[PDB]
């Protein structure tokens, strides 16, 4: 529900049990693929426009 | 020896360019004249029309 509901996805990749005494102990293993986004994300250099020229 | 010719009268002739010039006066003055102001239109001035 929760991928149909943002578009993101895991990957199942093993199940284990185990008890002690009154406790069980029931252990997923994900694994989650995804891109890391530059964040800097600033302003540019300059603005360009207006050159020169000398074409002696 | 009359030749009426001074001409320094970059206002009546401006950013309107002209390419090809032809001045019928044998008057050295008037000559260095349109020399000049043809030169300062070549001029490395960002404004340009490349006059002769």
């Amino acid at each position: 529900e929760f991928s149909g509901e943002h578009g993101i996805t895991f990957e199942f990749v093993s199940l284990d049990i185990s008890t002690e005494g009154d406790v069980v102990y029931i252990e997923f293993r994900f694994r989650q693929n995804y891109e890391w986004c530059e964040t800097v994300r600033e302003a540019d250099t300059t603005i360009e426009a207006g050159r020169f020229s000398i074409n002696l | 020896s009359v030749n009426p010719t001074p001409n320094d009268y970059a206002t009546v002739v401006n950013e309107c360019c002209f390419a090809v010039y032809v001045l019928s006066s044998d008057d050295t003055d008037w000559q260095e004249n349109l020399r000049d102001w043809i030169r300062s239109a070549w001029d490395c001035s960002k404004p340009q029309c490349f006059g002769h």
